[PDB]
């Protein structure tokens, strides 16, 4: 079988500092949304 | 190129697959064929049943592919079949069921949007119990779908126009090229598949494990096509049609990361389509507003209607 990733949430750990910052902020910036799927810190924002 | 990378190894491993059960379709003996046909045959009428009304017969169907495809035998047209001891029939009926999902998501998902979601859950139990399947499911909706990667199919030169056609997902006789209108719809009907199969599970079975191919996929696959430019019609289209069927699943997964998404798009996504599309295709772009303006005001994405219930369960 070939190499597919499946994790709902990423952890806040391990993710680049643009992605935290990107899902931070209060709006996202054009172009640079994050392939990852957000944290399940900041999902009360 | 991650993505691709990720497009190639799916692609290159169904390739694999068509060379694995080499033979058992390339033979002129009268049992060779019969044994292909039968296959062929009692491996994709399960799916074409799927059209259905309650829940009791939908999982006859997901039983017959389970039984089918494990080893165990099931009725067909006049004889009932089996597969032990035939290697390359069960390697042959992975693959051609796997393109039966996709045919279905496009020719009759795309003529009725509510089929959508009885075909994702059965296979999202088969993706589940045996993931290979699911691999060859990916592998088809890629190929005959680039747009569900997602990934824009570039303008090649050394290459025919024809085999270029292909890659776009145009369906081509040997003579013509299919219109757009009735290629768009089958793109469509191809990722509301696609966007139910990331967010349906199989109810029954009591599976301790991950979703197969969890609606995570479905944030990536917005996320990455907002960060690229939008084709004309194409991508105003399909991302409607997406988020009107996993709208719902992903605001209630992400919460505020999702809404962030959607003011985006509104904001910025919207301005950057008016420049590229001329007044004469904006009948998609113009759906894909009236679509939000309703769900940015109601704080709400509607449920896609289709959506099976819980009476659809107890029928
Ligand atoms: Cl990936």
């Amino acid at each position: 079988i070939i190499a597919t990733d499946n994790v709902l949430f990423t952890p806040r750990d391990k993710l680049t500092v643009e992605e935290l910052e990107q899902f931070q902020s209060k709006k996202f910036t054009l172009g640079k949304i994050p392939l990852k799927p957000p944290p399940l810190e900041l999902l009360n924002v | 190129d991650i993505t691709m990378q990720w497009y190639q190894q799916l692609q290159d491993a169904s390739m694999q697959c068509v060379l694995t059960f080499e033979g058992l379709t390339n033979s002129k003996d009268s049992q060779a064929k019969k044994i292909k046909m039968d296959l062929q045959k009692a491996a994709t009428i399960p799916v074409s049943q799927i059209s259905t009304i309650a829940g009791s017969k939908l999982k006859e169907i997901f039983d017959k592919i389970h039984s089918l495809l494990s080893g165990k035998p099931v009725q067909s047209g006049g004889r009932s079949v089996s597969v032990t001891l035939n290697p390359q029939g069960l390697d042959f009926v992975q693959y051609k069921l796997a393109e039966k999902f996709v045919k279905q998501g496009e020719e009759e998902v795309a003529s009725h949007h509510e089929a959508a979601f009885p075909i994702a859950v059965v296979a999202s139990g088969i993706w589940e119990l045996h993931p290979r399947v699911g691999d060859l499911i990916l592998a088809h909706l890629h190929k005959k779908c680039p747009y569900s990667v997602p990934f824009y199919p570039t303008f090649k030169e050394g290459m025919a126009l024809e085999d270029y056609q292909r890659m776009l997902g145009y369906q081509v006789k040997d003579s013509k090229v299919e219109q757009q209108d009735n290629f768009l719809k089958r793109m469509s009907g191809m990722i509301r598949l696609y966007a139910a199969i990331i967010q349906l599970r199989w109810p029954y079975g009591n599976r301790q494990e991950i979703h197969p191919h969890g609606l995570n996929h479905g944030w990536r696959w917005l996320a990455q096509i907002l960060n690229m430019e939008p084709l004309s019609d194409v991508t105003a289209t399909l991302l409607f049609d997406f988020l009107e069927v996993c709208g719902n699943a992903l605001m209630k997964q992400y919460q505020v990361q999702f809404w962030k998404m959607l003011i985006l798009i509104k904001e910025d996504y919207f301005p950057r389509i008016e420049a590229i599309t001329s007044s004469g295709q904006m009948g998609s772009f113009i759906r894909l507003k009236q679509f939000l303006e309703k769900c940015l005001q109601h704080k709400d994405i509607p449920v896609p209607k289709g959506f099976l219930t819980s009476s659809f369960w107890r029928s």
